[PDB]
């Protein structure tokens, strides 16, 4: 039972396969689903919660193991998302105008971050590899950086003249922050209304999945433009209304749950 | 380490026969060795 | 060497026949010969050593005969004859030892370890029992000339080879025509690659053809073909000709056509098999040449159509392989299998008694750079020291 | 030193993988960046440049090897474009109206041609194989075909009455012409405003880099509709801003020329 | 390919390769409006292609491509074909432009482009050369020491400089090779480039319509070369002319060889 250390784990190709997982795990766990106030508006039901839940029970889950959260739009959402449960799905709309915003929603919620804090007025912060971004949360953040030279002084930027600098942000809820790896970059954000942390990117977080309700797959989770990879969990509907998605998603629970996996944190 | 064990004189690299390549980058240091003052001849 | 053949062979059949018991019908000729193998000993004094951790040991045969007076056999007798022959078995083993760590370019046939040479005279010629054995056999036509043969099973005359030859090729490793070959011991698994599947070629065609050159004539070669080259048909990553840059390979088989193999001899073929696969012959031949074909299917369903596009990406990439087992053989030189010990025991003696580098073997006696230049030299000393290494299995294995 | 030949290559397996040639052909060769005035507009810093010279000497790059190259857009650029460097990088808009410009302009860069002329007046030409297409460039082609028959006469058009004839372009800048392969064609092209070149499509080229900095992966380089690829010097990127796109370029550069090869010819 | 090429002399010859390259060839011809005004027709192209379909070169394959004159040619000449003839005047005024003009498409450079302004550029060996084009490219010059002063110039007063080219659309400019000199160019007009001459382009072939053998294709005064694809008659009509090129183009293809370096439709390698 050791814990915070790691073995060797042995095994054989003449073992057998145990009893399924399934029908037991279904009862033991917990699934959460993540819709929009769009369906429920197209609804306009007060006992659908509990319809879907009668209808779950047909798949095994029982009565009180379903929870249903609303998110009135993907910016509110992405906006300190918590998921705690055992088994989260979200349907996330389609929009142009937000591709990038629910394209970090989904770098932020699909992997798993290490995110230690930041303070912009006292020190300056640099980058040491690919997967340690700055994510910043709140309500409008409005990001600017100032690359730094050998010497702490700016490049086509003036330490003083804030004016000076990049603006990257332009009041976003959430942003993802990669800048070059390898320079200091001085920031100035509004720290009054916006919380920023220096993150790193772990092993992914295999506990959530994705459901994209209508255009094509478009999320680019990795930032290298080299990738543009495409998960088990992070799938794609065709859409003209939401009680098809709903009975789709119960249909085909078992598929979203063994393309999903139980965290190892 | 074409040797005995792990030695800086005797690490092939950058080979953009394999024993006439090995020769040759080991005796691309000798070249050092003449100014390290571990030699005997002219 | 024939005399030494005689005192492991008879040192033998001593250690066998004589034993409690028996009787003096079965063993009135080996003692016999025992006794006038002591006779021409006694007198004679013998060093063996003097090269790495060889010790240098000295020899005295001071011994008696063995009076021919019982019927059956005792215990008084066979200690007798034990205590006698460990003697004459530890000595023929230093002897062994001593010889197989010798070389020459000049003369190598011509004995080592002066004791062997000693031995070599014509006083010594009396102790002669019977050269049965394979190898003494051969040594024995060899110096009267005759054709020879050892009988191989699995025989490493292959060098170790594993390599690549692009006759089209780019910087970036995208559109390639090639083949790849491993030439290991006994096999030849061979494989040509073409990444456009022969859209471009005349009649969707594309030929590879491989040319194994042995450095010695084998006889009457039994050998395996099969298709499809185990080791060369699942993805890779291989590296360029100057070793800088790696390329990508994904392949994807296909079964040879109009294949053709033919075992040559001096350029004339000799024989010649055309589209049969499995168990052949090979009478005679120092040349092998492998000739196949990659031929686009006319015919395509959509699930292989969607693999082989009339475009340059090009991601799964069609390959021909071969496989060629010579599973037994019969050779008029020397060489190693995977049945006999005696380039063990060679190489194990030297490893052990820590022999520096000869001016004819390699260092360590790497088979692959020892059968890579079988110079006539290194045939003639790698016949010797595995004859004496067969003389000196026989008695302590 | 032989050229014009194609030689057998041998090699081996038992060869060592070399020292690494990055940051060694970083000070040897030459880096292109072509991107679109919109960015210089939203960005209004006259030291951009120097800026990213600067950061890309961190990445190994000296200064005098980075070059920026603008463009007022994808047409304007697709209009003779003349890339002449070692590591070309180019960034490309997504516009729906503009989907099959902007697929032309990568069959055009990404592939390498080899193109002889044409002269419509008094020829009529056909193609040969699969790879054999017109090309034509220019501030506006009107092009019009007319397939003959065994006995040089048209099939549904007059070789007198152009009207007649079948328009396959409708004042673009840029035509990438596929037509039935192995029947004589008659052509009108306005030749005061236009050039039209009989070009064959060879193995690709290497050395330029696509950035769909827009929606989702469209471009369909090759002509048959059955591929449809996506190659590795095709990358896409999600965006609001510029600042940001320009700093993941530079802090992913490794990645861009690690999957580009400097030419062959 | 730095592998080498082996082979043997008990080889045969083989078959005949021309009436296969004209096949999978073409042929491009340069000449001069001067040509088109005396014959005063419209379908002598048609005519001529019809003459070398007896030839064997077949209809889509030969191409007439009209320059105004010499200057205009030389400048930006754009040959993209798999074989080129041009069709030269001759003239005593125009002897060096129409020698720099074989100077530069007989042979094949690799260029770098030149920023004058922000730097001082040199010569190294004798076949780095500064090629400049455009409508009128002026360019003085003055060579400076080590210590960047000048040499019988001074580098502020620009009517100091050594004036090299006055009003030449195409210039050839060879200085002294090791000393590092200032340039005052036009470049509002003109580009100049850096290049340094490889082997020869054996895809064109320069055929002089008048005068005596004049071209210096190397600039250094002691080889004065006469190359293979470098042909002169005599003349007193076109029709003529064109008549002879058609009847002796076997001759001409023969003289040219494709090229090997790489494929690419400017007359100069680009390489930064
Ligand atoms: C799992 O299912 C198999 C197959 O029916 C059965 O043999 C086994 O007993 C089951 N295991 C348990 C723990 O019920
Ligand atoms: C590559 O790295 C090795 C190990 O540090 C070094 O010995 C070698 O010199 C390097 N290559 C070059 C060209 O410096
Ligand atoms: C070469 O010419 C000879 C004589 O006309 C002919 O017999 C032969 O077939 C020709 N070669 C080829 C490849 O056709
Ligand atoms: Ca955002
Ligand atoms: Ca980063
Ligand atoms: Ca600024
Ligand atoms: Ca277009
Ligand atoms: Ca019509
Ligand atoms: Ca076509
Ligand atoms: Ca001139
Ligand atoms: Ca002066
Ligand atoms: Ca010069």
């Amino acid at each position: 039972q050791n814990y915070g250390i790691n073995l060797p784990i042995t095994g054989s190709m003449d073992t057998a396969y145990a009893n399924s997982t399934q029908e037991e795990t279904f009862l033991t766990s917990t699934l959460c689903l993540y819709y929009p106030t769009e369906a429920a508006t197209e609804i306009n039901d007060n006992s659908w919660k509990d319809t879907l839940s009668q209808l779950f029970l047909t798949k095994g889950w029982p009565t009180g193991s379903v929870y249903f959260k609303e998110y009135t739009d993907i910016a509110s959402f992405s906006v300190d998302p918590q998921l705690y449960c055992d088994y989260n799905v979200v349907l996330m709309k389609y929009d142009a105008t937000l591709q990038l915003d629910m394209s970090e929603l989904a770098d932020l919620i699909l992997n798993e971050w290490l995110c230690n804090p930041m303070d912009i007025t006292l020190y300056y912060y640099q980058q040491t590899d690919e997967a340690n971004k700055w994510i910043s949360m709140g309500s409008s953040c409005t990001i600017k950086v100032c690359p730094l030279n050998t010497q702490t002084l700016g490049i086509g930027c003036l330490t003083t003249d804030t004016a000076t600098f990049e603006e990257v942000a332009t009041a976003e809820k959430l942003v993802i922050t990669d800048v070059v790896d390898g320079v200091n970059h001085k920031l100035d954000v509004t720290t009054a209304t916006c919380t920023i942390r220096n993150c790193k990117k772990l092993g992914p977080r295999e506990n959530v999945a994705v459901i994209q309700v209508g255009g094509s797959d478009v999320l680019d989770i990795t930032a290298d433009p080299t990738t543009a990879p495409q998960t088990e969990r992070m799938m794609r509907i065709n859409w003209k209304k939401w009680w098809q998605v709903f009975y789709t998603v119960v249909d085909y629970v078992n598929q979203i749950i063994q393309a999903m996996s139980k965290r190892s944190r | 380490s074409v040797g005995s064990s792990a030695s800086a004189w005797t690490d092939v690299s950058t080979q953009i026969s394999s024993i006439s390549t090995q020769t040759s980058t080991i005796s691309r240091r000798l070249r050092l060795k003449e100014m390290a003052t571990q030699t005997e001849g002219m | 060497m024939d005399v030494l053949y005689s005192l492991s062979k008879t040192l033998k059949d001593a250690r066998d026949k004589i034993v409690e018991g028996t009787l003096y019908s079965n063993v009135s000729d080996l003692i016999q010969q025992f006794n006038q193998m002591i006779i021409t000993m006694n007198g004679n004094e013998f060093q063996t050593g003097g090269i790495g951790n060889l010790p240098i040991r000295n020899w005295n045969f001071d011994f008696g005969l063995l009076g021919t007076t019982l019927l059956n056999l005792d215990a008084n007798y066979v200690e007798t004859a034990r205590n006698t022959i460990d003697y004459f078995v530890d000595f023929v083993d230093n002897v062994c030892m001593d010889e197989m760590v010798r070389e020459s370019q000049r003369n190598g046939i011509a004995p080592q370890s002066d004791s062997l040479r000693k031995l070599s005279g014509i006083k010594f010629k009396r102790i002669n029992f019977d050269n049965s054995s394979e190898y003494i056999e051969n040594w024995n036509l060899q110096n009267r000339r005759q054709r020879t043969g050892f009988t191989f099973h699995k025989p490493n005359i292959f060098p170790y080879s594993a390599s690549f030859t692009l006759n089209r090729s780019q910087p970036a490793h995208d559109n390639l025509m090639g083949t790849m070959w491993l030439n290991a011991g006994s096999e030849i698994q061979v494989a040509g690659f073409d990444y456009s599947c022969a859209i471009n070629a005349p009649a969707n065609i594309q030929q590879f053809e491989h040319i194994v050159q042995l450095r010695r004539v084998l006889t009457t070669a039994t050998i395996t073909l099969l298709p499809d080259a185990e080791r060369f048909s699942f993805p890779r990553v291989i590296n360029s000709a100057d070793g800088a840059t790696t390329w990508y390979f994904n392949p994807v088989i296909l079964r040879p056509n109009n294949v053709e193999v033919e075992f040559l001899l001096n350029g004339q073929i000799i024989n010649t098999y055309q589209a049969r696969f499995g168990t052949i012959i090979a009478r005679n031949f120092d040349t092998i040449r492998l000739s196949f074909q990659l031929m686009r299917p006319p015919n395509m369903t959509p699930a292989v159509a969607a693999l082989f596009p009339n475009a340059q990406p090009f991601e799964h990439h069609a390959t021909v392989g071969l496989t060629l087992r010579i599973e037994s053989a019969v050779c008029e030189s020397v060489l190693a299998d995977a049945s006999k010990t005696m380039l063990a025991n060679v190489t194990s003696v030297r490893q052990e008694y820590a022999i520096p580098v000869g001016p004819v073997f390699p260092p360590g006696m790497n088979w692959t750079d020892l059968i890579t230049n079988y110079s006539p030299s290194r045939e003639d000393n790698l016949q010797r020291v595995f004859t004496v290494a067969s003389i000196r299995s026989m008695l302590v294995k």
